[PDB]
């Protein structure tokens, strides 16, 4: 029954006031995009930046197995659109946040359903 | 007028002609720095120029692509350039990605360890390369052509690039190869390309421009490398990254470029021309099959 729970471990690591993991690949772009939330290419609005999606898996990051029979991660070679705001963090960000199945903007963030 | 609005600079073709002797690189600008755009990092930055500089040549866009990044991982364990390499071709491009140590990458699949262990089955459209020794630079040694993954390269073209093919290897004073020179005149155009961002290091990007299966030119290598340090020991290029806030023209353009397996003498002067013109690739499209050497106790 053992399994080794990284989402919720990177949750209490940020309530503690841990420094978010960095190094997130951060894309330039027109800033014009759609603003959908993970995309074949960046797709930032005004107020979104873009992100290489693997360098946002915090699976990816730790070198840990996805969570899911299929080990599959839906960043990888995708970008990623993070509001600017929450930018400084963007592995929490798509950690803590869900995607609209109809909308394809982050539900909070841009759906408007 | 300015350079300063384009993504970097190309070496003249007078510099070329040169007959130069080697000197020690002493750039003016040695210690500028662009100011990047918030929270953009230099790899970013410098990926991005040398794809708006690739944007102006004629390069082979063929459907179902081939790219190959070798040199791909950073020490943040991560690989900026592969993602700009993603952004920047056609979606769905086949985008393989190497280096020597653990990295985390979007390419569609990554092999770690030394380049000498990659083996591919396939040919391949475009050949990135960002291999780099800083242990190289060191300026109590004569400067004289490395070999290393150099030699690699250098025989990765010659039995794995398609003709009409292109190619983009970092170079900088101490890193650098006679022979990847003399290689670039099998190509029907190249140059040494220096990123504006990044124009205060040695650095260029040595680019051949769709491959013929020939020497077209005959070029020395030692006394090219000793041309590519007089041009920038004498053309001070201004640091800037004015050209990272116009991204609206940036992905690769779709060209459909025609894919053909000839062999041998099928090669034709008309076949010639096409590939020199972008407008031809020449390879088998059978299934893209890669693996490494493990050398086991
Ligand atoms: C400056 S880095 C590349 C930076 C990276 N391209 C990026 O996007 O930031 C140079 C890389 O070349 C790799 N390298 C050097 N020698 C190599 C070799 N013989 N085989 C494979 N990789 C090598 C190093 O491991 C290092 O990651
Ligand atoms: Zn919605």
């Amino acid at each position: 029954a053992f399994a080794v729970d990284a989402a919720k471990a990177y949750k209490d690591y940020l309530a503690s006031g841990g420094q978010p993991i960095t190094n997130c690949v951060k894309m330039l772009c027109t800033h014009t995009g759609t603003g959908q939330a993970i995309t074949v290419t960046p797709e930032a609005n005004m107020d979104q930046e873009s992100f290489g999606g693997a360098s946002c898996c915090l699976y990816c990051r730790c070198h840990i197995d996805h969570p899911n029979p299929k080990g599959f991660c839906d960043l990888k070679g995708k970008y990623v659109q993070i509001p600017t705001t929450c930018a400084n963090d963007p592995v929490g960000f798509t950690l803590r946040n869900t995607v609209c199945t109809v909308c394809g903007m982050w539900k909070g963030y841009g759906c408007s359903c | 007028s300015s350079q300063a609005w384009q993504p970097g600079v190309a070496m003249p073709n007078l510099y070329k002609m040169q007959r130069m002797l080697l000197e020690k690189c002493d750039l003016q600008n040695y210690g500028d720095s662009a100011t990047l755009p918030k929270g953009i990092m230099m790899n970013v930055a410098k990926y991005t120029q040398l794809c708006q500089y690739l944007n102006t040549l004629t390069l082979a866009v063929p459907y179902n692509m081939r790219v190959i990044h070798f040199g791909a991982g950073s020490d943040k364990g991560v690989a900026p350039g592969t993602a700009v390499l993603r952004q920047w071709l056609p979606t769905g491009t086949l985008l393989v990605d190497s280096d020597l140590n653990d990295f985390v990458s979007d390419a569609d699949s990554t092999l770690i360890g030394d380049c000498a262990t990659v083996h591919t089955a396939n040919k391949w459209d475009l050949i990135i390369s960002d291999m780099y020794d800083p242990k190289t630079k060191n300026v109590t040694k004569e400067n004289d052509s490395k070999e290393g993954f150099f030699t690699y390269i250098c025989g990765f073209i010659q039995q794995k690039l398609a003709l009409g093919g292109s190619v983009a290897i970092k170079i900088t004073e101490h890193s650098w190869n006679a022979d990847l020179y003399k290689l670039m005149g099998h190509f029907a155009w190249w140059t040494a390309f220096v990123t504006n961002v990044n124009a205060s290091s040695s650095e260029a990007f040595l680019i051949g421009c769709n491959y013929l299966g020939k020497p077209r030119e005959q070029i020395d290598g030692y006394v090219m490398h000793a041309n590519y340090i007089f041009w920038r020991n004498t053309n001070p290029i201004q640091l800037s990254s004015y050209s990272l806030f116009d991204m609206s023209k940036f992905p690769l353009k779709l060209r459909g470029t025609a894919v053909m397996s000839l062999k041998e003498g099928q090669i034709n002067d008309m076949i010639l021309s096409l590939l020199s013109k972008g407008r031809l690739i020449i390879r088998e499209n059978n299934r893209v099959v890669i693996s490494s050497d493990v050398l086991v106790n």
